C-alpha cells in the first residue's frame, strides 16, 4: 500500500520501525518479529527489485510513515526524500534463509580477521561490528558493508534472505588489485563539497536528455495546474539550490539561436545520473542540436505572459510516416488532442513531438464526441510505438509585446491552421536517444570498434550527408548483401539513420509492391515507387531510399524462359535503373541503400551502377558477446512482460560460455534463446504454490536453463538445416585410448593459438586422414576430438548429394566451406564415399561433374588462408590409394594417420556387458565364454548384432511359450477366443519376463550373422595399411 | 511384432527394420511374400517392378517421398520391392543422376 518513507542513521543494520497502524495489523502474537518488503518508485521505464526489511513497533511515527537506514541505498539524508513508497508484509512467517554468502574485505581488516585464534572468535568479530544477528538479519546481493572498505559480493541461492552463522556458508576474499577503493557509497562526499556561487553570470551547464518518461507522481512540488508536462526539467540539487528558490515558475534555457523556456525541479535522492547537469525532454533538445547552453537564466516571469494566441500555424516536418497516406486521418485527429487536452506553452519556430501508433487506424474512436471528454482512458490501452514531429513555424501573437515569443495557448480560443510541408533534420542518436524515452521497440546500438560493416557504411554516409554537400557531392549508392539471411542489415540501415539523423524511406518490396500479377504492364510498380518517392523526397533531405529484398523486382535474365516475359524483365530492369539515375541527379542527398538476399541474382545491367557493396558476415563470438548483453539488458526483458514483477539475471551467467558453447551458427535471433530462457524461468516461477514453503520475489534466469534452451534451439534448427548433436553415452574423452591420440593432439594444436602460440604463417596447415578397415573407430574419434578440444563438428554429411543437372556443385561446395568459415572453430568430417571419385583422374564416369567437384575441393581444401580461420578437415577412407593423389598430395590431408589394431587387447567384452546391462543380464551371460567362443581377433562391429539377435532369440522363445499358452486356453475355455483378446485379458505384469540365458546367446551366435567382416579381409588390409603407412 | 505387441512394445533398444531375400529362381520366395502379404493381416504395398522412376526431372525422389508417406500414413505395412537391382544399382553411373539420386 501507499506509504510515506523517511531515512534514519541507526547503524548499518537495524530493525527500523513503522507506524503503529501498519505494525499492529500484522505484528501480532503469531510471530515474534515482523518482516516485510519495501519498494521505491525509482526512475526508469520499469522498476527495480524490492528489498526485505525488519521492523519493530514505534509510537512516535505519524499515520502510515516508515523509517529505513538512509545508507541502504547510500546517499545523504539532506537530499530530498520519498513522497511515498510501496510496502507489503510477509505473511505466514515465510522468510527464506540463504545457503551461502560471499564477502570482500580489505587487507588490514581481513588480516585482523584471520589472525583471530578460533572460528567462534572470527564469527563473533563478524557479528559485533556489523550488528548482524543470526536468523534475524536479512542481507542482499552486492551490499556494501562499509563505504570503500568491504562489501558482500553476492548471495546464493536467493537474492535476499536470512543468514545462519553455522548453516549459511560464508566465503571471504581480498584479492590484490583493490576493487574496494571504488566501492564506496553513493554519497561519495558531503553536500557542501561544491563551493557556493552567487547570482553572477549565466553559469550555464551542459545539456543531456533523460533516459525515460518522468512519472507525475514522484514530483516533489504540487502539480496543481493542468500543465501538460510541457516543459519540466530536472537537476541533481546543484546549480539551482544556489538560487533563491528551487521551484521557479519558468526558466529560459538559451537564446543562442532563438529563445526557449523550461521549468526546473530538483532530482530526488536515489537517482543515477551524470553529476551536475541539466536534463530535459526531447522537445527541448530539438531546438539545440549543437548542445549550446549559452544562457540558462531565471527571472520573476510571473504566472502568465501572453496568455492567448489566435490562428496558430502548424506545419508538416517531412519523413516517411508523416507523408504516408494511411495515417493522415488519425494523426491530424491526435494533433487536436495534443493541442487541446491540457494547457501548454509554445515557442515560435518550435517542434512538438506527438505519438501515433501501431496501425491503430481505421479504428474510429466513436461516431460522436460532443457529449463527453474521455480521451485519457484510451491511453491505458494505447502503448505508443512511433513518433512524428510537427513544426509550428511561427507565433501568431495579435497584441503588442516585447517580442513574439514564449506565449501561452488557450484551448478555448487558440484555434489552429495547418500549412504546407517543411523540412528539418532530426536529432542524432549520440545527441539524444529518442526511442528509449517513449518505450519504442528500440533498434540495436552498435559499438563501432567491434562491427566492421556498420562503421564502414556509417562513415561513407556521414562523409556524404553534410560533410561534403557544402561543396559538390558524388551521388551515394551502396548495396548490402549477405550469404545468409536475417543478418540484420535492416538493423544496420536503421541504426545508421538513428546515428546520423538521416530520414529513412524504407520501401520493402514484398509488402509495398503488388507485382507477380505478370500482367502485360510493369507501369504499376514504376508509378507506385516513383509517386511515393516524389511525395516525400522534396523537403525531406538528406534521405535514404532503402529498397528491401530488392531481388524480387530486379532479377537475372533467364533467357531460356519464353519470349514476351523476358521483355517485361528488360523493361523493369532498365526502367528501375532509370529511376536510380533520375533520383541521384534530380535531388540533392539521395543515397539509395539497397539490400539483397544473394548478390549474384542482381543483373549485370544494374550491378555495375552501385559502388562499394558491403558483405555482412555473420557475427563472431566477439559480436555475440555484445548482442547477448543487449538482449539480456536491464529493461529489454521488462519492456512488455507486464507481469507483477520485473525480470533479470543479476548474476552467475558467463557470456563467454554462452558465446562459445554453441552460439556459433546462431547468427541472429538470439531473441529466440533469451525468450525461451524467459519462458522457462517464468514457468518455474508461476508454478510455485502460494505456501510452497518459500516465495520467489522476482523472475531469475539461470545458466543451466539457458544451456538447455540453446540445445533445444539447435535441435529445432536441425530440421531447417542439418546439424550434428552429441547423442553419445559412456564413450567420450578417452585421452589414453591409443597411441594415435598424441599425433591427433600434436597436429590439431599448431594452427590454434591457445595450444600453440605460433601463427602458422609460412608453416603448412594440414588435415588428418584415418585409413584402415571399416567398423573400428572412424566416427567416434571425430566426435570425441571435436567436442573435447575443438568446438564445432559441422560435418559434410551430404557429399553424396553431388549435383543437380545444373552445374551448381561448385557453388554448393563453396557454400559448404562458407558455412565452415561461419562458426570459425569448426572441423569438417568427410564421409569419403563417392564425391572423392577419381581413382586415376581420367577414367571414372567420364571425369564429369565429379571431376569438377574434386578439382574445386582440392583447390580450396587449404589455400593457407589464415590460422584464425580455424577450418580443419578430417576424413576416413578405406584406402589412400583409392585416390589419384589429387587431394592426397602433401600439404593437404598430409600426416596420414593409422586407425590401429584392436586384436592385441580388444577391450570390448566390457562394453558388451555394459550395453546389455540395460537389458536383463543376470542369467550367466556375464561370463567370458560368450565372447571367448570366438577367436580373440573377433570383429568389434559384430557384437551390436550378437546382442540384438540374442534378445530376438529370447523374444522368440517366450513367444513360442505364449503360443503354447493360447492354444491350451483355446482347448480349455473355447477355440473361438482371439489371440489378441486372450493376451489382453490375461495380461500380467510378468509379461515382461522375456527369459534370457547363456544358451539363448550361444544359439543366436551359432545360428546366423557370423560377422560383418571377419574371415581374411580385415586381417590383410590391416597389415598392408600399417606397413604402407611408414 | 504385431501379433505379440506387448512382448514387442517394451525394450526399443535394438531391432532390425527390414529383411532381404535372395536365392535361385523358383525357390518360392515370391510365394513366401504372397503368403506373408495375406495371412499375416498386416497391410502390404506391392511396388512390383521398377515403376518408381518417372519421365520428368527428378520425379523419382518425389515418388519415393509419396510412397513412404503412404506407407507411414497407412497403418503398419510392408514395402515390397522385387527385382531390387532394377531400382538400386551400384553407385557408379555414366548416365544422368536421375538413376542414382533415387538410391
Ligand atoms: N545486431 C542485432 N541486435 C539485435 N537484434 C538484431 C540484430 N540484428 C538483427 N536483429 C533482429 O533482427 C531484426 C533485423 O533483421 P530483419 O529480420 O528485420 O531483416 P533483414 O536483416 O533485412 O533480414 P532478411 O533479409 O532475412 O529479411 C531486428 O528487428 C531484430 O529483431
Ligand atoms: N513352398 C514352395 N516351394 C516350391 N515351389 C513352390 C512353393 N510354393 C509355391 N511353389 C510353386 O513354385 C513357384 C516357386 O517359384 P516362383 O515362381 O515363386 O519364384 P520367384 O521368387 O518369383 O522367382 P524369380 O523372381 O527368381 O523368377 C511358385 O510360383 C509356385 O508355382
Ligand atoms: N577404438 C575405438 N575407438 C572409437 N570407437 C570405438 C573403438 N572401438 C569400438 N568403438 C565403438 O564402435 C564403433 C567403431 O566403429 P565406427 O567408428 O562406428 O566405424 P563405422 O562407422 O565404419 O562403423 C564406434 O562408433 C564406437 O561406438
Ligand atoms: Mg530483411
Ligand atoms: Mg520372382
Amino acid at each position: 500500500m501507499k506509504a510515506s518513507l523517511t531515512f534514519s542513521l541507526s547503524g548499518i543494520y537495524a530493525p527500523c520501525s513503522i507506524s503503529r497502524d501498519i505494525y499492529l495489523e500484522y505484528g501480532d502474537k503469531k510471530a515474534e518479529c515482523l518482516y516485510g518488503t519495501i519498494r521505491l518508485p525509482q526512475y526508469g521505464p520499469g522498476c527495480t527489485p524490492g528489498k526485505i526489511v525488519h521492523c519493530v513497533l514505534d509510537d512516535s511515527l505519524p499515520f502510515c510513515s516508515i523509517v529505513v537506514p538512509s545508507k541502504l541505498f547510500g546517499f545523504m539524508p539532506t537530499q530530498p526524500t520519498m513522497d511515498f513508497c510501496y510496502f507489503e508484509p510477509i505473511l505466514d512467517n515465510v522468510v527464506p534463509v540463504l545457503d551461502s554468502v560471499t564477502f570482500l574485505i580489505n587487507e588490514q581488516l581481513y588480516s585482523k580477521l584471520m589472525d583471530l585464534p578460533q572460528e567462534m572468535q572470527q564469527i563473533q568479530f563478524l557479528h559485533y561490528k556489523y550488528n548482524i544477528n543470526s536468523m534475524e538479519t536479512v542481507v542482499h546481493s552486492r551490499d556494501i558493508l562499509t563505504s570503500g572498505l568491504c562489501q558482500i559480493l553476492n548471495c546464493s541461492p536467493f537474492p535476499q534472505g536470512l543468514v545462519d552463522f553455522t548453516e549459511t556458508q560464508l566465503i571471504l576474499v581480498n584479492d590484490t588489485e583493490q576493487k574496494l577503493s571504488a566501492l564506496k557509497y553513493a554519497n561519495e562526499d558531503e553536500e557542501y563539497a561544491l563551493p557556493k556561487i552567487g547570482t553572477n553570470s549565466a553559469l550555464s551547464i551542459d545539456l543531456e536528455s533523460l533516459p525515460c518518461t518522468i512519472s507525475r507522481d514522484l514530483l516533489r512540488p504540487a502539480p496543481h495546474i493542468n500543465d501538460d508536462n510541457s516543459i519540466y526539467a530536472f537537476t541533481d540539487a546543484e546549480t539551482l539550490l544556489r538560487l533563491d528558490v528551487t521551484s521557479g515558475s519558468f526558466i529560459t534555457v538559451s537564446n543562442m539561436g532563438c529563445v526557449r523556456l523550461v521549468k526546473l525541479f530538483v532530482l530526488l535522492l536515489p537517482n543515477g545520473f551524470k553529476k551536475r547537469t541539466i536534463y530535459a525532454p526531447p522537445k527541448i533538445i530539438a531546438s539545440f542540436p549543437d548542445c549550446s547552453v549559452v544562457t540558462i537564466s531565471k527571472s520573476n516571469i510571473g504566472h502568465t505572459d501572453i496568455p492567448i494566441a489566435n490562428q496558430v500555424f502548424i506545419s508538416r516536418v517531412g519523413g516517411w510516416l508523416q507523408s504516408q497516406k494511411c495515417f493522415q486521418n488519425i494523426i491530424l485527429t491526435t494533433l487536436k488532442k495534443f493541442f487541446s487536452e491540457s494547457k501548454r506553452i509554445l515557442c515560435q519556430n518550435d517542434l512538438i513531438p506527438i505519438a501515433f501508433d501501431s496501425s491503430m487506424a481505421d479504428l474510429n474512436i466513436a461516431e460522436e464526441n460532443d457529449e463527453s471528454d474521455d480521451e485519457d482512458e484510451l491511453g491505458q490501452y494505447y502503448k505508443n510505438d512511433s513518433l512524428v514531429w510537427f513544426f509550428v513555424t511561427s507565433a501568431e501573437l495579435d497584441c503588442f509585446s516585447k517580442d513574439n515569443s514564449h506565449f501561452i495557448i488557450d484551448p478555448n480560443r487558440t484555434k489552429l491552421i495547418t500549412t504546407n510541408i517543411t523540412n528539418r533534420r532530426p536529432l542524432p542518436l549520440s545527441r539524444s536517444n529518442l526511442q528509449r524515452y517513449y518505450g519504442f521497440a528500440e533498434t540495436f546500438y552498435y559499438d563501432l570498434h567491434i562491427f566492421p560493416y556498420v562503421r564502414q557504411l556509417v562513415n561513407i554516409l556521414e562523409t556524404s550527408f553534410n560533410c561534403s554537400q557544402r561543396g559538390i557531392t558524388l551521388n551515394a549508392s551502396v548495396l548490402l548483401h549477405s550469404t545468409t539471411n536475417n543478418v540484420g542489415k535492416a538493423t544496420m540501415v536503421r541504426f545508421a539513420s538513428k546515428y546520423l539523423g538521416i530520414h529513412l524511406l524504407e520501401i520493402d518490396c514484398l509488402s509495398l509492391t503488388s507485382n507477380s500479377r505478370q500482367l502485360d504492364s510493369t507501369s504499376k510498380i514504376i508509378g507506385y515507387i516513383r509517386a511515393k518517392c516524389e511525395n516525400v523526397l522534396p523537403y525531406a533531405s538528406p534521405a535514404v531510399i532503402f529498397l528491401a529484398h530488392l531481388d524480387s523486382i530486379l532479377l537475372d535474365v533467364n533467357a531460356n524462359q519464353d519470349p514476351e516475359a523476358i521483355k517485361l524483365q528488360k523493361s523493369i530492369n532498365f526502367e528501375m535503373s532509370k529511376l536510380l539515375d533520375d533520383f541521384t541527379f534530380k535531388f540533392p542527398g539521395t543515397t539509395f541503400v539497397g539490400s539483397v538476399n544473394n548478390i549474384d541474382n542482381v543483373p549485370s545491367s544494374f550491378r555495375s551502377h552501385m559502388r562499394f557493396e558491403i558483405l555482412v558476415p555473420v557475427p563472431s563470438e566477439a559480436q555475440r558477446l555484445r548482442i547477448f548483453q543487449w538482449y539480456l539488458s536491464s529493461h529489454e526483458l521488462n519492456r512488455d512482460v507486464q507481469q507483477k514483477v520485473p525480470v533479470s539475471y543479476m548474476d552467475n551467467i558467463s557470456f563467454s560460455s554462452l558465446s562459445s558453447y554453441s552460439a556459433g551458427l546462431t547468427p541472429l535471433d538470439i531473441k529466440s534463446i533469451v525468450e525461451t530462457a524467459r519462458m522457462t524461468a517464468t514457468a518455474r516461477f508461476y508454478q510455485e504454490s502460494k505456501k510452497c514453503g518459500w516465495l520467489p520475489q522476482s523472475i531469475l534466469i539461470t545458466q543451466e536453463d539457458l544451456s538447455k534452451a540453446t540445445s533445444k534451439a539447435r535441435n529445432e534448427f536441425s530440421v531447417s538445416i542439418g546439424a550434428p548433436q552429441i547423442p553419445n553415452v559412456t564413450w567420450d574423452d578417452i585421452g589414453g585410448i591409443d597411441f594415435v591420440k598424441g599425433e591427433i593432439l600434436d597436429t590439431i594444436d599448431m594452427p590454434l593459438k591457445h595450444p600453440e602460440l605460433f601463427t602458422s604463417g609460412m608453416k603448412k596447415r594440414s588435415g588428418i586422414l584415418f585409413y584402415g578397415p571399416p567398423g573400428t573407430g572412424k566416427t567416434l574419434m571425430a566426435k570425441a576430438i571435436a567436442t573435447n578440444f575443438s568446438l564445432n563438428f559441422f560435418s559434410v554429411k551430404g557429399p553424396e548429394l553431388l549435383n543437380m543437372y545444373i552445374g551448381e556443385s561448385e557453388a554448393n561446395v563453396r557454400r559448404v566451406f562458407q558455412k565452415a568459415r561461419e562458426a570459425k572453430p569448426c572441423v569438417i568430417f568427410f564421409d569419403q564415399i563417392d564425391s572423392v571419385a577419381p581413382k586415376r583422374g581420367n577414367q571414372g564416369d567420364s571425369g564429369g561433374v565429379m571431376d569438377r567437384i574434386v578439382s574445386q575441393l582440392l583447390a580450396e581444401l587449404d589455400g593457407m588462408s589464415t590460422d584464425a580461420d580455424g577450418v580443419f578437415v578430417i576424413g576416413a577412407t578405406n584406402r589412400p590409394d583409392l585416390l589419384d593423389e589429387a587431394l592426397l598430395r602433401p600439404g593437404r590431408f598430409d600426416k596420414l594417420l593409422y586407425l590401429g589394431i584392436p586384436d592385441t587387447d580388444t577391450k570390448q567384452l566390457n562394453i558388451l556387458e555394459a550395453l546389455t546391462r540395460k537389458f536383463v543380464l543376470d542369467n550367466d551371460v556375464k561370463l567370458i565364454e560368450l565372447a571367448k567362443l570366438c577367436p580373440f581377433n573377433y570383429t568389434g562391429a559384430d557384437f551390436y548384432a550378437l546382442c540384438s539377435d540374442a534378445m530376438l532369440n529370447a523374444m522368440s522363445r517366450i513367444a513360442r511359450m505364449v503360443e503354447k499358452k493360447v492354444s491350451q486356453h483355446n482347448e480349455l475355455t473355447g477355440e473361438n477366443i482371439s489371440t489378441r483378446r486372450w493376451f489382453d485379458k490375461i495380461a500380467t505384469k510378468e509379461d515382461t519376463k522375456v527369459v534370457v540365458k547363456m544358451e539363448d546367446f550361444l544359439k543366436a551366435q551359432e545360428q546366423l550373422t557370423p560377422s560383418v567382416s571377419r574371415a581374411e579381409l580385415n586381417h590383410y588390409e590391416a597389415v598392408r595399411a600399417n606397413f604402407e603407412g611408414a | 511384432p504385431t501379433k505379440y505387441e506387448p512382448i514387442f512394445v517394451n525394450c526399443p533398444l535394438r531391432l532390425r527394420s527390414g529383411i532381404l531375400l535372395y536365392g535361385y529362381p523358383g525357390c518360392g520366395k515370391t510365394l513366401l511374400a504372397s503368403a506373408v502379404a495375406q495371412q499375416c493381416g498386416l497391410n502390404f504395398i506391392s511396388v512390383k517392378g521398377p515403376e518408381i522412376l518417372n519421365k520428368f526431372i527428378g520425379a523419382s525422389e518425389q515418388n519415393i517421398r509419396e510412397l513412404f508417406e503412404r506407407a507411414q500414413s497407412v497403418k503398419p505395412c510392408i514395402l515390397f520391392f522385387d527385382e531390387f537391382d532394377s531400382i538400386a544399382p551400384k553407385r557408379g553411373h555414366d548416365s544422368t543422376g536421375v538413376t542414382d539420386r533415387v538410391v
